């Protein structure tokens, strides 16, 4: 299955015939993405080159890591690969890994910017944000770095949960839950996060340093009781908290004025500080902020894929030939 | 006044097949003006609205001695497509971090952190005072013109930059309710304010050597100012990158308020003090990659992309879940006539 090679992003890519007119797109950062043109299965897709795969081990594990995931996504609102490739023809001349997925409109970060989204955009958005995680979660996984930049959304309100890389440097983390400064439920404070700023215009916790992040989480949803104070780890944080005035949570009904009840009620449900005592996915669901699209018999789960050997410590050519195997065993969907 | 010239460039210039660094959108070559012999970079855009109006603004910008000249644009087919070339100054110099890590080791000092910074300043201040956002002041796009010590230091693709307007930032009150108001929406807020941002970046990286961002597993910034790199250094300093990186774009410092700061404005006599930045740049190489990378992946979240498309209303938008869940509102609706 022939290739052509083509100067794209600062590298040279070869890829497949089949996609045609790749032009760059998007940030460029992990690796380059490209929109392009399928004609196998006629369809608008975008095409990844991997960035520095195989330099390090610490490189070499996460994307074997990430390729694993990626083959074992499948699910409507989630990334999900149409398509993985490389134009080495054997181990030995292994150097690039390629990833093919459907190319989406804009993201949640930008859309923010832009629009003023409506209570039901707000709903349908939020919607299936839940319905992937379940999936996500069902199969034992933990997003972690969930934000509006890694929420892909097409024209007609279609919504893909995208970068599983954590399942090195960070710029911000205003979504990120305070106990990983932890439960799946981590990923609910992001959806929490990130609800808010749909229903707003504006980043909810927009912390500058580290301690700053802190005080404005606690702002909204108190600060913790001597119960909960006991469960945290550190001594020197445990004592940071404790040199704060203290004060409950607020009615986020005063906060979020002219929201929909409904969603406030959720919004409550998702930002509670006692992770053993926030919302799943699963439940989220059920809220009746969602009526109009919760449906159980098609809000499916998934079926786990096991440690293999994740848990085990190897060289980078071993990593590298872990990697190939997924690559040339891939498997396409169905047309 | 950009006159982009008709013919086939072969008629002027020489290319050859001498290669200049891949670019983004294609290869860079080296040419060289039949007439005068001078040598020339010539990096290639598709020719498109985005395309021409990216190289008007560079045109614009050019004037700039601190960002790069355009000399020349043609318009050509090649390779089956139309093609706007672009003819431009030639930078031997390498990236601006790289010649850092590239020293006797002379030590880094502040004075020196002063200059670079008032130059990538300069670049700028010309930019916004025609109303121009580059959008992507970041360590690739800032160039040397040579591995000479007279080395220029000069701002790069245009690729990100947009037209933009020139409107005051209202400075907000103490007081404020606990509420969350509506926001009204000014995308705009977040071109120049970008730029701001990234020199607070590129500041920081400069004084230290490593960036201002945090790690994952727990030399990163944390927008804190580790000792021991960071306890030489005045605390003017310091506000000028707090002030930077403000999370509020309109807040943040404006290009005029970093250009009248001591710290630039009087850079001729600052401090001499010395920097580990270059020892620590040096320590690695794959840890330097990861800083470019992020770097690029935060501004994606600083500046906006005006590309990307709009969410129809619901009652307008279709797709499969949304026709999933209606198709059962309606067999729901037919069930309950239908006994
Ligand atoms: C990086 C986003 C680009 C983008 C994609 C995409 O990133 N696809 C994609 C994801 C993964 S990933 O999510 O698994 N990942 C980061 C590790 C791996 C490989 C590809 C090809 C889809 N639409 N747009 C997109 C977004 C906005 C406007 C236009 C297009």
């Amino acid at each position: 299955p022939t290739f052509y090679r083509q100067e794209l992003n600062k590298t040279i890519w070869e890829v497949p015939e089949r996609y045609q007119n790749l032009s760059p797109v998007g940030s460029g950062a992990y690796g380059s993405v490209c929109a392009a043109f399928d004609t196998k299965t006629g369809h608008r897709v975008a095409v990844k080159k991997l960035s520095r795969p195989f330099q390090s081990i610490i490189h070499a594990k996460r994307t074997y890591r990430e390729l694993r995931l990626l083959k074992h996504m499948k699910h409507e609102n989630v990334i999900g690969l149409l398509d993985v490739f490389t134009p080495a023809r054997s181990l030995e001349e292994f150097n690039d890994v390629y990833l093919v997925t459907h190319l989406m409109g804009a993201d949640l970060n930008n859309i923010v910017k832009c629009q003023k989204l409506t209570d039901d955009h707000v709903q349908f958005l939020i919607y299936q944000i839940l319905r992937g995680l379940k999936y996500i979660h069902s199969a034992d996984i933990i997003h972690r770095d969930l934000k509006p930049s890694n929420l892909a959304v097409n024209e007609d309100c279609e919504l893909k949960i995208l970068d599983f890389g954590l399942a090195g440097y960070v710029a911000t983390r205003w979504y990120r839950a305070p106990e990983i400064m932890y439960n799946q439920t981590v990923d609910i404070w992001s959806v929490g996060c990130i609800m808010a700023e749909l229903l707003t215009g504006r980043t909810l916790f927009p912390g500058t340093d580290h301690i700053d992040q802190l005080k404005l989480i606690l702002r909204l949803v108190g600060t913790p009781g001597a119960e909960l104070l006991k469960k945290i780890s550190s001594e020197s944080a445990r004592n940071y908290i404790q040199s704060l005035a203290q004060m409950p949570k607020m009615n986020f009904a005063n906060v979020f004025i002219g929201a929909n009840p409904l969603a406030v009620d959720l919004l409550e449900k998702m930002l509670v500080l006692d992770s053993d005592k926030r919302i799943t996915a699963a439940q989220a669901l059920a809220h009746a902020y969602f009526a109009q699209y919760h449906d159980p018999d098609d809000e499916p789960v998934a079926d786990p894929y096991d440690q293999s050997f994740e848990s085990r410590d190897l060289l980078i050519d071993e990593w590298k030939s872990l990697t190939y195997d997924e690559v040339i065993s891939f498997v396409p969907p169905p047309l | 006044g950009l006159q982009i010239k008709k013919n086939a460039i072969i008629d002027d210039y020489k290319v050859t097949s001498q290669v200049l660094g891949l670019g983004i959108n294609g290869k860079v070559l080296q040419i060289f003006n039949k007439r005068t012999q001078e040598k020339f970079a010539l990096k290639m855009l598709q020719d498109c609205p985005k395309a021409r109006r990216e190289v008007e603004l560079h045109w614009r910008a050019s004037q700039c001695p601190h960002i790069v000249r355009i000399v020349d644009v043609y318009e050509n087919l090649y390779a089956g497509r139309k093609c706007l070339l672009i003819v431009m100054e030639c930078l031997d110099g390498g990236e601006l971090f790289s010649r850092i890590q590239d020293r006797g080791d002379q030590a880094f000092t502040e004075r020196e952190a002063s200059e670079i910074m008032k130059s990538i300043g300069e670049a700028i201040q010309y930019l916004h005072s025609i109303n121009i956002a580059h959008r992507d002041v970041k360590p690739e796009n800032l160039l040397y013109t040579s591995k000479r010590p007279n080395a220029i230091l000069k701002l790069t693709d245009f690729g990100f930059a947009k037209e933009t307007t020139s409107h005051n930032s209202l400075t907000t009150p103490c007081y404020t309710p606990y509420y969350v108001a509506p926001e009204v929406l000014g995308p705009e807020k977040y071109d120049k304010s970008c730029d701001m941002w990234s020199l607070g970046v590129i500041m920081y990286i400069l004084l230290c050597g490593y960036p201002p961002f945090y790690s994952n597993h727990g030399r990163m910034g944390q927008y804190e100012f580790p000792n021991p790199e960071w306890s030489e250094v005045s605390e003017e300093v310091k506000m000028l990158i707090r002030n930077l990186l403000k999370t509020e774009p309109t807040q943040r410092m404006t290009i005029t308020e970093f250009m009248n700061h001591p710290w630039i404005m009087q850079s001729t006599k600052v401090p001499q003090t010395p920097l580990h930045t270059s020892r620590v740049l040096k320590e690695d190489k794959e840890r330097w990659e990861d800083v470019k990378e992020e770097m690029t992946s935060a501004l994606a979240t600083m500046r906006v992309d005006y590309e990307q498309i709009k969410i129809k209303k619901i009652e307008d938008a279709s797709n499969p879940l949304l026709l999933k869940r209606r198709k059962k509102a309606r067999a729901l609706e037919a069930a309950a006539l239908a006994h």
